[PDB]
């Protein structure tokens, strides 16, 4: 099988239950990693070694 | 007579080992058979001073 | 400005406890009747510094 | 720190 | 040139 | 006049120096004797 | 090059 | 073109600013002051290699352990005939000054000071012995016990 | 008793 | 006069990576025989 | 006479650390072979 | 220099 | 006791 | 270098 | 703090 | 730095 | 050419 | 051109 | 010593 | 007499091969045998200055 | 010189 | 009785 | 606290 | 930058 060209598609049977096996896991969709800026001075402020 | 040479030093003790395998340590006062009676412990130049005016040194060999 | 806590960029760990104020480790101080009491108000005359 | 070092 | 004390001491002018 | 002050501020100074030393004698007295006051129990081990 | 460090070492032993 | 030659040597002063003079000075402040740091004050307490006899008859003083602050002290338990001596048991007194340890079938207990001066007590019950062995440590004295062969007064499983 | 590193000629 | 600092600065950019791509040591690799 | 106070700041934000390094005693370590 | 017991006692000049 | 990398003519 | 040495050893014996 | 240490 | 090397 | 390299050549060896 | 002991030394004008 | 590459005829 | 050349050098000491094979390490202050005492290590060079006025240099096939 | 009840009693000047 | 190590000369 | 300690 | 290249 020759599906849909450019994404995520199946060639076989098997692809096609490896799909929606992702699919139904909600992998398409990762979770929301932080910022740079944000979590960057949290950093520098978390691993700093205090009072210096 | 017998010669001993530096083992190794450090501000005050200092461990020498002489030509007849005898191995010592000294602190600032100490009696050395043969060389008195030691003054001084120069552990930056590896330098014994005692009171006979010769000098203990690191061997030639192991300096 | 070397007065102030918070401009003293080293991170100093002394004496807390005993700084005038949070600006200020050292008061400036006020004017002083030549008596020697606070002079609050400049109707009594105000000499010294305390 | 001495000069016969 | 400086030795191994700290204590700095230097040549004026030498040329080869 | 200013002379004056400036000696009267000097001479009034000359009292928080030993306060000031006594705080700072707080803070190293208590500790050492809460390090003294410190006993650790007596550790057994037995023997194979 | 060497006149120099012969200079500075000669310096350096003379000067404690 | 000589701006190319001032902006030059300028960059060479900043991004390099240490000289290479300045790079061995640096260093060799550095080793003068991590010695006189390292650097233990007044003379070192001689290594001394002991050995003691241990009586137990009342009235008798308990041998003493002459220690240094993260030395080992490795003390070897022999009875009269100098035979190697178990141990069945020891207890430290005060281990917040002192840390001893010993695999668990030999004769030897091995002990580091953890604080500088302050002495302690120890009780070691041998292998045959009714009667513990008491041993008084002390630390930061002018000699340091590297090992000591004390000689306790009886007869142990080994002749 | 000398600190040699605390020396100075 | 402000010729001579820009020049510091962007000159000084390439050097810092320059150095960055001098002072970069990549590890050899060892491949086995079959 | 700041001059004096500030290099007493930097010998004491010397000296914590060097107390504090002293103070530290590692406690030895055992290797039982096989 | 300073010795052990914390008393700072100091040579004046003296070189070789 | 040189750095003679420290060297100048 | 050691004569300063000495002459701070004898001065810190003379002054206990 | 003595002088015959 | 020298003019020998 | 090769000229000003030996030059600048000699210039290196004869400044130290 | 420069060297390696750091210090730039150069040819004036040399051409073939 | 000579970096050719450092040319200028 | 025994021609020896620099096997490697650094600042401080220098490591030497001869020609026998013999290999020797030396600092400032050390006694070379025919050669007699070293004045200085000039690393970068690969340089050696003795007392009897003699250069140690790397080997010519070797640098 | 400090003794062990709490009272401060201490000699006044002497040499070795 | 006597604590030397606050000792005076 | 005596002198007689 | 040379010309006999």
């Amino acid at each position: 099988q020759s599906g849909q060209d450019s994404g995520l598609t199946a060639k076989s049977q098997a692809q096609q239950a490896l799909n929606f096996i992702r699919y139904a896991s909600a992998q398409v969709t990762p979770p929301s990693l932080p910022k740079l800026s944000a979590y960057s001075e949290l950093w520098n402020q978390a691993t700093a070694k205090p009072n210096s | 007579r017998i010669i001993y040479y530096i083992q190794a030093v450090i501000p005050g003790r200092a461990w020498l080992i002489g030509s007849n395998g005898s191995t010592l340590t000294v602190r600032e006062g100490s009696k050395i058979p043969g060389y008195g009676m030691v003054k001084l412990i120069d552990s930056l130049q590896g330098r014994i001073l005692t009171s006979s005016g010769q000098v203990i040194k690191f061997s030639q060999e192991d300096s | 400005v070397n007065n102030d806590p918070a401009f003293s960029t080293t991170t100093s760990t002394g004496n807390s406890k005993n700084d005038f104020s949070a600006i200020a480790k050292q008061q400036f101080g006020v004017p002083y009747k030549s008596s020697g009491e606070v002079c609050t108000e400049y109707q009594q005359v105000c000499q010294t510094w305390g | 720190p001495f000069g016969a070092d | 040139r400086v030795s191994i004390g700290g204590t700095v001491y230097t040549a004026k002018k030498y040329d080869d | 006049i200013l002379q004056k002050q400036n000696e009267q501020l000097a001479e009034q100074k000359y009292q928080q120096e030993i306060q000031q030393r006594t705080s700072d004698m707080l803070t190293a007295a208590t500790q050492l004797v809460q390090d003294w006051k410190q006993v650790e129990t007596q550790v057994y081990t037995e023997g194979t | 090059c060497t006149d120099a460090a012969l200079a500075a070492l000669e310096y350096h032993k003379s000067n404690a | 073109e000589v701006i190319d030659k001032k902006a030059f040597k300028d960059m060479t002063r900043n991004l390099y600013p240490l000289n290479p003079e300045q790079v061995v000075k640096l260093k060799q402040i550095y080793e003068t002051s991590e010695y006189a740091k390292a650097a233990t004050p007044g003379t070192p307490p001689k290594p001394t290699a002991t050995s003691q006899f241990v009586n137990l008859s009342p009235g008798s003083t308990p041998p003493v352990i002459r220690l240094s602050q993260g030395f080992v002290s490795s003390l070897v338990f022999l009875d009269s005939t100098g035979a190697p001596w178990p141990i069945a048991a020891y207890d430290l007194g005060d281990p917040s000054s002192f840390n001893i340890q010993w695999d668990k079938t030999s004769n030897t207990l091995m002990i580091q000071a953890t604080k500088l001066y302050n002495y302690g007590n120890l009780a070691v019950r041998l292998r045959g012995l009714n009667t513990p062995v008491m041993l008084t440590l002390i630390p930061g004295q002018k000699a340091v016990d590297y090992r000591v062969d004390l000689r306790v007064q009886g007869y142990g499983p080994n002749a | 008793c000398v600190s040699m590193i605390g020396g100075s000629r």
